[PDB]
């Protein structure tokens, strides 16, 4: 009686969403062709012996849907939810949301009908996708408008990666990125800032590799999100459901972007040299250099932090930790809500994935923060669309596609109205 | 006769109540399979033992905390009315969503439980003030039921916010919300905190791994010994009415102090020795009890202690005015004797003598200022309020609430200092 | 037609009582016997599987033929 | 002396009589070749005992069905009456064209089985209210016989469609059509409903594959005990005709309600006791009647309680007022005692007591309510009308038809008002 | 005690009548040989051995008698009911309707007058005749008329294909379909609407046959008549009866014409991955794509719908389900029919029939519902009507025969008519 749907778009929400279906069919003793020698969550019965994951996978380049169709879990998918397109989508906007997303959003509508009345305790959503992308942006947005005038109620996590401040992938990312702004705010409810470089710097240091790669990326990050859900898939001595999250993290529903951090990101011979009790690991959680997103807080304030500690925790010395953490002077909370801290307990530790450059730990800590610096992110990418907008630069290859370029500046209207928004939270009253 | 029902709701008091029970279980000696080994439990064919109680809450995983644990197969399953969300630390959830869709079944339940008996002396209920399910249902209900009975009790041995160490960030509001309620409608409302539970097991006791577990066997613990002077025969009985008597001056001054006796490491319990004084004078210290209040920043408008055991009753009584006479400062002077005595005759299990404080002081008034003040910080801006906003509130509801608290702490003050 | 007459599956002999103690509700192996029909339909649809590959396989046959 | 003919009527009421049969050779003891292992029974040459009932329907294939479950070998082979072309689910076919054929010999062999008793009572009747065969057949044997034996009374298990659950869709038509002539001729419709069947398998019970077979079983119970005081000793014995008087205070307020107690679970029936106190409380239960009309959304004008097994008249009658002075609200204030208790020496097999309700409630106005909605609008369109046209029946009855709806209704609902 | 009659006259009713007879033969145990080494509704036995099918095969072109006649069933058939002649009627109407037909009906009237006074408690027609050839339509017409002057009483189903929305294999295909609405209307009580386009998209998408072909179509067209006459065939624990099909599905003379649905089509790989269950069934078999008429159920209003099942079913299970349906908001109904759901239950599974890309199931469901969607599919026909009736195209070789022209506007008037009524029922009140 609970469930989560995992609509995975775009390429960098698809490849992410690879390597968590990994993690989660690994640590629920699932084989990868599906079968099986507390999943209710995730992977379903498929009335003829194995199980198949609540997920569907769309994309326009048949490229990583191929790979996916005939790498490792070929079998583990339905044959139905992996749904293709026919081109690629050229790092734009109208090419994903106004033109040719139009061929696959019905589909892809009547594909998550179909999950939804195959599901009981829904409890909400979890899509992953880029915005420097052309239909991990696109056909986002359109699902997210479809998604929020058809079900409503039901509570979307968008885990979007952004745009880093140095390293680029793309030229053109700032347009389409502020392209997806107008329909964030709208449609989403909670959206976790996930960016690259600070991911970079993290295996850099603390993983001691040097040739890191996307795929460690996509293992980190299917590492928070499934510590983020062993509550629902778990025990613990404080559950902590899907539904705490709206009531924990959302002062008002217009300010609602919260940023990750995770614990202990440790290599092998890193950890023989330690002692990693709780005390420290939630001093490390805090650490803006290990951070998952590009933003040093100690330029900003925090409104809320829910932290899930996996593993065998005692409460405690949770307790005790947080009144020192909250006590320290350069970690400071805003006025108007002084009790931040929400903690949850789940009697679980991590379950490292085979190959990995983790080691087993037996506790863990993860962090999501709604806080006010990030806003400042928002700012710095506003810079780099004016000085391209300042000169009309690409423009032609949107105009080309239906798309009113009079939504450009509305956007960059829009989402300037946010920083003034986030100005008026930081009031210290 | 004079029996008594047992409402759980929330995730709190349901796990309380599984400890309670088993604390029960351990001193009238029933094993878990209900069979030996009438004001609690309830005869079943074949011997058979099922507690008069009841469960609720809004999401069912709390059902594999109590079917699971020891002594979990005495309750019935007729008696778990639950939902399939959690209403999710959202009190309007459990108060005006889905509050009202298994308030129905489970007023029928209680009904059906209660015409079950004769002579009902009075509910009790397990609840936290912090957590949306516990405070919004356990409210809905007891405004219920004292529309329903209008002449029992409802005690309500109802957890408060944390002073200091918070685990959820929408409490205060939740707090509020249900002060305004339990003020108008309840008669025993003992109150309890987590701070002050893990001082006594981090300086009373000298643990070194407090679990949930073990401060909800404390607090159970303390639950059985106040009622126990009514199980059993006393040398002076009392019950429930006796102390909704002697313990209220002004109908609306119905918030206790809980404390316990006696408290021993392994140390000291290799060392002391128990005496009706060392009891005394272990009973009435400030970090003995489970509020953090220091009741010496306060007085006692009246305060009872019940023994457990074969003392003297004249070393009792005669220490009770001896202590009343000591710090007659920490007292009030306008009521005299405020001091109450009250014996039962048979001590727990493992023990030779026990005691049981509960105290209505005037020094729980600091709590209701502290949390009520973490309103006034988070109603300023609306902070989380456009929630409770949606589901049908309205800003009114909060602010006289708010005031209600006021009114409420500004009573004991109005009300302390006072004399002719 | 021959209405009522399986109640898939059922119809137990003469034995029965007069009150309402036993209704079969559940049929007190109900897990056993989805577990026994899933465990069939696998089977059925790796029959098919193991038909449908072979009569496609023929097809390239014939291509290779016909070229 | 003192017998019963039991009529059937359409493929449901076929199947429910099955199983009544069953039920009735259960406690009585009859293996299904008719040897011992005159109410219900007939001896036969030999030693036989075949039960005394006559089977009309139109779909011969059904006749299957009824020869094939066990207990099908008991009825004669000469009263096997039936047709060729089947109900279609029309009622103008199967009440103005077909059974304008068979209704003779139905009346024939209705009379050559009558005779065969000295002093009969009463009729019951088994169909639906919907069903073509059923439905038709049964309101024009109703018709015959009531004007034809006007001493006896018609007593009638009609299970009348919940339109909650669909099965066919032109029910409420055919729904009419029988209700506008037994409110006329028939003074017992004892309705029934499958909605709340499958919910008291769903909770009561725990039963996850409720097949038309367990809900026709539970019927069958609640068949047998609505006359357990007639055939079996008692402290105060029972008959159809106390029925008839204890209950409808009026010629057309005759329509009633039922309900049986104990129903309960494996996993229940370790908790629970079994005395009159909790048979009661079990009794009076909304979701523990067979009537899709929430009493409490209504009154009752009285009710009946047979009990079978044997305990003290005392407890039985003291709660029964104690039940009544309870709840006063819920029932009719100007009838004195409206509940009447009785009491059989002889329970059921297995169990020990046996409570079966019958209610005369102004409740279940409600459950014609509804079929009257629909009916004025599918009527107004005139949909679905060309069928009951050109076969013998016009259109003029459907609306007075719905005319006396109204008024049957509208006088339930002045009681409900009705104050003195 | 029961028994259907089924004409298969043409040449798409004819093979879809092969592949019929096919099946049955198939599920009843009754081998190609006649001798088998409750099925008195279709076969009769002739006294020895082999069960002797009813039905007439009647075709002017004897290809495809000859292609029976000779082929692999010969031996089942009894030689007088397969008629054949030496012509055509070359897709025009009076040819088959006018002049050839006047020999030929005949003897069809003599022998379906033989075959009833064989058989006993005969219930209804099953007339198998696409519209496309002056065959099916002309003979059709005639042999209605000749029946429901006959016989009268009995119902009539005309498993009748229509031409397609945009494909069609013949180029005078408007012209030999108005002049049997006129028939159809009438004599023809009910008529189950087919289409080819609706099960060549099927068998494009569900059961992943890429090249699909008429005896594909034909299987499942005879599985679903299979399912439709299950309940008279087979045991049931409810049943419903070929007579409560019509009232419970025609609320007007004059508004009849209902179309189709079957479940789960799904091949031998996708079954795999699929709950199976009664709920997703019957929420697959209420998508537009599996509708067996190309038509947009989500743009109409239905009226009144019927279920038959088959395999091990829970009627509870049905309930809950129908609740489910019925809660769906996208699907309404009209104002004079709040019960519209009819249900009956069968307990034979599904039939296999080796080749059949069917995959074997033990649930199964078929829908046949009377909408008033249906209506624009008309409409739509009539378009083509128009832009030949300016230019009097292909005339001549009507009037050639004998029909007098004004027949054209006569049925054209006729046929807005329906087009006038199916878009006046579904109007508030
Ligand atoms: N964290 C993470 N990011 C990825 C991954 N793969 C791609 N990305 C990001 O994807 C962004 C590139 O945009 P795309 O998503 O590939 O563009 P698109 O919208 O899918 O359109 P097309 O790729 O042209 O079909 C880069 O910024 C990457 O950071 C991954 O595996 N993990
Ligand atoms: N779905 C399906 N359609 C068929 C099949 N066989 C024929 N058809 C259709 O039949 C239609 C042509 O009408 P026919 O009556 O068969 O043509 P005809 O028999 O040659 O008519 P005449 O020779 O002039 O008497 C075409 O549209 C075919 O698609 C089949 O097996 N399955
Ligand atoms: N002393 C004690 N406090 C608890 C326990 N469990 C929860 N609490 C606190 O009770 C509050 C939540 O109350 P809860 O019963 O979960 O209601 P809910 O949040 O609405 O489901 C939180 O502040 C918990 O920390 C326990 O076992 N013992
Ligand atoms: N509770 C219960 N209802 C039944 C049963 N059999 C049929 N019904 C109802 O009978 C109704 C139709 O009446 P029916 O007798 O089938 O029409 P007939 O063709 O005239 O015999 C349907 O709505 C069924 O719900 C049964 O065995 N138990
Ligand atoms: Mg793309
Ligand atoms: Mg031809």
């Amino acid at each position: 009686m609970r469930e989560v749907i995992s609509i995975h778009v775009g390429q960098g929400g698809i490849q992410v969403g690879n390597a968590c279906w990994e993690l989660f069919c690994l640590e629920h003793g699932i084989q990868p062709d599906g079968q099986m020698p507390a999943f209710n969550t995730f992977f379903s019965e498929t009335g003829a012996g194995k199980h198949v994951p609540r997920a569907v996978f769309l994309d326009l380049e048949p490229t990583v849907i191929d790979e996916v169709r005939t790498g490792t879990y070929r079998q583990l998918f339905h044959p139905e939810q992996l749904i293709s397109g026919k081109e690629d989508a050229a790092n734009n906007f109208a090419r994903g949301h106004y033109t040719i997303g139009k061929e696959i959003v019905d589909l892809c509508l009547d594909r998550i009908r179909k999950l939804a009345d195959n599901c009981t305790g829904l409890q909400g959503f979890l899509v992953f996708n880029s915005v420097g992308g052309g239909t991990g942006s696109g056909l986002g947005s359109l699902l997210l408008e479809r998604l929020s005038v058809d079900y409503g109620k039901k509570s979307k996590l968008g885990f979007t990666i952004y745009p880093s401040p140095q390293v680029s992938t793309a030229v053109v990312e700032p347009y389409n990125s502020i392209l997806s702004t107008h329909s964030l705010l709208e449609h989403t409810d909670v959206a976790v800032m996930l960016d690259n470089e600070a991911i970079y710097d993290i295996c850099r240091r603390n993983l001691d590799i040097e040739r890191p790669t996307y795929t460690n990326l996509n293992r980190l990050i299917a590492q928070v999100i499934s510590s983020l859900t062993a509550s629902l898939r778990f025990d613990g001595a404080l559950n902590v459901d899907i539904t705490e999250f709206q009531t924990n993290l959302v002062p008002y529903p217009r300010i609602h972007f919260m940023l990750s951090s995770y614990a202990p990101i440790i290599s092998a011979e890193k950890a023989y040299h330690e002692q990693l009790s709780v005390a420290e690991i939630t001093n490390s959680a805090f650490e803006p250099a290990n951070m998952m997103a590009k933003c040093d807080p100690r330029h900003g304030k925090y409104m809320a932090c829910s932290m899930m500690y996996r593993g065998d925790v005692v409460p405690k010395d949770v307790n005790a930790s947080i009144a020192t953490i909250k006590t320290k002077r350069t970690i400071q909370f805003v006025d108007w809500c002084p009790t931040g801290f929400k903690v949850g307990i789940n009697y679980q530790p991590p379950t490292v994935v085979p190959g990995g450059d983790l080691a087993k730990v037996m506790r863990a800590v993860c962090m999501i923060s709604n806080s006010t610096a990030i806003a400042e992110v928002f700012s710095r990418l506003d810079h780099k669309f004016d000085l391209m907008y300042a000169k009309r630069a690409f423009v032609h290859w949107y105009v080309g596609e239906g798309m009113e370029e009079g939504e450009f500046s509305e956007a960059r209207e829009d989402l300037a109205a946010l920083e003034k928004d986030y100005e008026e939270v930081g009031i210290e009253t | 006769m004079r029996e008594i029902v047992h409402i759980q709701g929330g995730q709190c008091g349901n796990q309380i109540g599984a400890k309670f029970w088993e604390v029960i279980s351990d001193e009238h000696g029933i094993d878990p399979t209900g069979t030996y080994h009438n004001v609690y439990y309830n005869e079943a064919t074949g011997g058979r033992y099922v507690p008069r109680a009841i469960l609720m809450d809004l999401e069912p995983g709390t059902m594999d905390s109590v079917r699971a644990g020891p002594f979990g197969q005495l309750f019935r399953p007729d008696n778990f009315v639950f939902g399939q969300t959690g209403a999710g630390n959202n009190w309007a959830k459990g108060h005006y969503t889905e509050g009202a869709e298994l308030i129905d079944s489970v007023l029928d339940v209680v009904r059906k439980e209660a015409e079950g008996c004769d002579c009902l002396q009075g509910f009790q209920i397990t609840h936290s003030l912090g957590g949306g399910t516990g405070s919004g249902m356990g409210t809905l209900l007891i405004s219920k039921v004292r529309e329903e009975y209008p002449d029992r009790i409802m005690e309500t041995f109802s957890v408060v916010p944390s002073p200091k160490v918070s685990d959820t960030v929408v409490e205060p509001y939740n707090a509020t919300l249900s002060v305004h309620q339990l003020v108008e409608n309840a008669d025993e409302c003992m109150v309890i905190d987590n701070e002050a539970l893990y001082d006594i097991c981090f300086r009373t006791l000298k643990l070194t791994t407090p679990t949930y577990g073990d401060l909800n066997h404390l607090v159970s613990a303390a639950m059985s010994g106040v009622t126990c002077c009514l199980r059993f025969p006393g040398q002076l009985n009392s019950d429930l009415r006796k102390l909704a008597v002697n313990l209220i001056p002004f109908p609306r001054l119905h918030f206790f102090m809980i404390g316990f006796a006696p408290l021993t490491s392994r140390g000291s319990q290799q060392y002391r020795a128990l005496t009706v004084p060392e009891l005394t004078q272990q009973m009435f210290d400030a970090k003995n009890m489970m509020c953090a209040a220091d009741p010496r920043h306060g007085r006692y408008l009246t305060a009872s202690a019940l023994f457990r055991g074969r003392m003297s009753t004249k070393e009792v009584d005669e220490q009770m005015l001896n202590v009343q006479n000591k710090n007659s400062s920490y007292f009030v002077e306008w009521i005299p004797n405020n001091i109450k005595s009250s014996i039962c005759d048979i001590p727990p299990k493992g023990l030779k003598m026990a005691v049981t404080f509960v105290g209505n002081s005037t020094a729980i008034q600091e709590m209701f200022k502290r949390v009520a003040e973490q309103f006034t910080a988070m109603f300023r801006r609306k902070a989380f309020l456009h929630w409770y906003t949606g589901e049908g509130m309205d800003e009114m509801e909060f602010t006289e609430a708010e005031s209600n608290m006021n009114d409420l702490v500004s009573e004991y003050q109005q009300y302390q200092d006072a004399t002719a | 037609k021959e209405s009522y007459f399986r109640e898939h599956p059922h119809w137990s002999d003469i034995n029965g009582c007069s009150g309402a103690k036993e209704f079969e509700g559940e049929d007190l192996a109900y897990d056993a016997r989805i577990k026994y029909q899933k465990e069939t339909q696998k089977q059925w649809i790796e029959q098919q599987i193991r038909e449908k590959k072979m009569r496609e396989e023929a097809e390239r046959n014939e291509e290779r033929a016909y070229a």
